[PDB]
DNA sequence: TCCGATCTGCTTACCCAAGCGGCATGACCGTGAACCACCTCACCAACCCACGCGTTACTATGCCCAGTCGGCTCTATTCATCGAAGGGATCATGCTTGCACCCTAACCAAGATCGGAAGAGCGTCGTGTAACGTGTGGA
DNA sequence: TCCACACGTTACACGACGCTCTTCCGATCTTGGTTAGGGTGCAAGCATGATCCCTTCGATGAATAGAGCCGACTGGGCATAGTAACGCGTGGGTTGGTGAGGTGGTTCACGGTCATGCCGCTTGGGTAAGCAGATCGGA
């Protein structure tokens, strides 16, 4: 299973929840994309760690505590999984 | 023997003898005290009484008798000390803060 | 198989202490969990740091002091210090 | 003669229905694939815990809820309550991240 | 007479060119021993720490004005106001 | 030792902005940067301060304000190591 | 001591000090034990950093028709270069200056 | 007392970069202050590595993936196959 | 007459509140047991405390000129208002696909067991580094 | 022209060498558990299209206030000397934190099991937005 162009998931009514959520009240038409390229930066970065992370430990599944230590590498501590 | 009592009972608080392990075996300093523990343990039973309380409270607000990480959240952020201590921490499942920018508002 | 240590009976004893007619749900089980792991590192890492820059090989009850007085901000600082000096004196005092 | 909302009230409304409310707001099986496929360039083959998926998922939506927070300041310092690409750009410019 | 603004270009560039200390030395260092008189009276400063909190009070508030004039080209101005400064720290997370 | 915040002159102000890249100045940002400044200040030589009580020493080394700044993520590099 | 001293920094062929990287990161409690090949990684990559700050800083005062570099050359050298300013991004140097950046928009 | 720092090895390996030209004192303090950070860095980073892994020894293994996750971009890639040369010749006497 | 406000008076979606399943979800008992915190004696090394001494931080004086302070001109910049148009909001339809849920087979994480390499720790020592002194050239 | 740097020289202390001893790391095996993939149903949230409003951008003009110039003035920095507050080192004592061996108390885990807190669903009302209609200030 390879997957291709999955970016375009995070659709345009999604991004809109995340601005509502984020107290928006009118959007852009040209802010889903820049929105979308945002998004698949920081999940690049946080995922690179999260690998890096599990593969020092010679293991091939990415654990939900890798990830917490990506996420605290970056500055964003995550309460809830570890 | 004797009746070995805890020293988290002789301090009258959370565990001293587990955290005094932990900062042994997390590779702080060669040693460790025999106040470093007791102090920690306090502090930490501290700020979770603090939380908690606010949690709390705001689960009673809330008419909820269960505290969820939405209440944890709402009990952080709407503290100064605590939004300053935890300010770059994010909590899971924790929603934001009901706020609108008084611009968007109607005319 | 393997033993999981973890701070929920010390949270519960306490929210009971707090609010005697109130429960708690896993999550946030987790979540105290963390947020208490995650304090004691701070605290910890602060005070290895104190005794380090100061050719120190011990972390007496100055060093965590000193590291809460420079994490927590304000008031919450003043009242940790207070609860923490009176239970090394209550510690010490028997 | 239907009933026609004018602009700008549904939009309150919706804000603050999910400022009052805390589930994930993006899909979870998209979100899931655009991570598995991100994190083929790393490792082939990878696998991936549910609950890693699920920490990624809260950890993107509350850098983008703060974003998006950041960014409307950012638009209504221009006067302005439609937020730009400029204004996410000021946002994470002002923040250090590009 | 220049106008408005040919002079300023000539002090960005010259600012930007030099590296020396923009604050005077001893106005800082009465400022600092004034700010340090509320947390410990009769409190003695080393020559090296004046200096480098002047360095590093002069950095944060270059890298600041930085983010003001960006958040003032942002509005469509030139001139930096408050409201950039305002607007700055709160994005920056102050 | 009274009122040394406006030892920081309104054209030391003018030289911070320019080196920042400012081209023109409203005359209400020196009191509010000043404000600010001393905001910076009234928290780092706190820090370094409290790294001078734990040492039981009088005299801020200049150590104390490294520290003070590495503990804020403004790490400063030339001064003590 | 019978053999030689040979130092363990001319064994992997660097000029960063092995032994003494080794003490600190025994003394410095990292760990309880440390291998034998992570006080050598560890030199060897402060090296690989240092000479690459260096060059930068030796290009950029011979930019400056200068043969001695002092900290604005090395705030050229880690500012010029995307690399060492993401890493060095939250530093401040002293007397390192600022870089000659004007916004086009201020400009006539 | 008998401070250490890193003034000759960085004057050495200016030397060998960069055959005539000099450092001024404070740029050597700089370049040493530098030097003190970055392997603070990379130790913390290394020592966090082992203890998430149960480990008790910071071996090569840890110090690679410290600078993989501290280093950005290409700089990782370049320290990481310099520490593998240095390492590899170590080990072969 | 007349025009834009200004009530005013229905409609009308929307959300919050209350009550009845009904359910899955904490609290707790009940073992159960594996863990590890507590008690006690040796001990030795990190720490404490008094004393010495030399940095070095603070103080006072003199002055002088480059920097600062205040006013005057005026012009570039900022702010207020208008027009408009098009960019974005809102809503109705159709349907694609994410969500609910069960099987499977592959695949991998975790635990046990040699057993061999590897790191701490001991004692010696002899180079490397820092500490100082002094010429000398790069800014 | 010069004061910061790059060549000595010493001397001492710490990294290297060798050996012991204990303790992790790699190879190997075994076993449960836990994802990836596949399958079906469906309904609801997404995509698309129509309609239209009101936000933002360009133009224009007032206004305003900050930049530039200039005269007065005055305190920051440099030079000098003086004095003691205190930081660092040193030596002797000391006390308290580690280590090892038992030993039961704490705590985690698996299974109900049981109130039971909360959610889904329906019903009902408070509510504020929205558009048509009547009226009212002056012109």
């Amino acid at each position: 299973k390879v997957l291709r162009d999955n970016i375009q998931g995070i659709t345009k009514p999604a991004i809109r929840r995340l601005a509502r959520r984020g107290g928006v009240k009118r959007i852009s038409g040209l802010i889903y994309e820049e929105t979308r390229g945002v998004l698949k930066v920081f999940l690049e970065n946080v995922i690179r760690d999260a690998v890096t992370y599990t593969e020092h430990a010679k293991r091939k599944t990415v654990t939900a505590m890798d990830v917490v230590y990506a996420l605290k590498r970056q500055g964003r501590t995550l309460y809830g999984f570890g | 023997r004797a009746k070995a009592k805890t020293r988290s009972s002789r301090a009258g608080l959370f565990p001293v003898g587990r955290v005094h392990r932990l900062l042994r075996k997390g590779n702080y300093s060669e040693r460790v005290g025999a106040g470093a523990p007791v102090y920690l343990a306090a502090v930490l039973e501290y700020l979770t009484a603090e939380i908690l309380e606010l949690a709390g409270n705001a689960a009673r607000d809330n008419k909820k008798t269960r505290i969820i990480p939405r209440h944890l959240q709402l009990a952080i952020r709407n503290d100064e000390e605590l939004n300053k201590l935890l300010g770059r921490v994010t909590i899971a499942q924790g929603g934001v803060l009901p706020n609108i920018q008084a611009v968007l508002l109607p005319k | 198989r393997s033993r999981k240590e973890s701070y929920s009976v010390y949270v519960y004893k306490v929210l009971k202490q707090v609010h005697p007619d109130t429960g708690i749900s896993s999550k946030a089980m987790g979540i105290m969990n963390s947020f208490v792991n995650d304090i004691f590192e701070r605290i910890a890492g602060e005070a290895s740091r104190l005794a380090h820059y100061n050719k120190r090989s011990t972390i007496t009850s100055r060093e965590i002091q000193t590291a809460v007085r420079l994490l927590l901000p304000g008031e919450l600082a003043k009242h940790a210090v207070s609860e923490g000096t009176k239970a090394v004196t209550k510690y010490t005092s028997a | 003669k239907p009933h026609r909302y004018r602009p700008g009230t549904v939009a309150l409304r919706e804000i603050r229905r999910y400022q009052k409310s805390t589930e994930l707001l993006i899909r979870k099986l998209p979100f899931q694939r655009l991570v598995r496929e991100i994190a083929q360039d790393f490792k082939t083959d990878l696998r991936f815990q549910s609950s890693a998926v699920m920490a990624l998922q809260e950890a993107s939506e509350a850098y983008l809820v703060g974003l998006f927070e950041d960014t409307n300041l950012a638009a209504i310092h221009a006067k302005r309550v439609t937020i730009m690409p400029k204004d996410i750009q000021l946002a994470r410019r002002i923040r250090g991240e590009r």
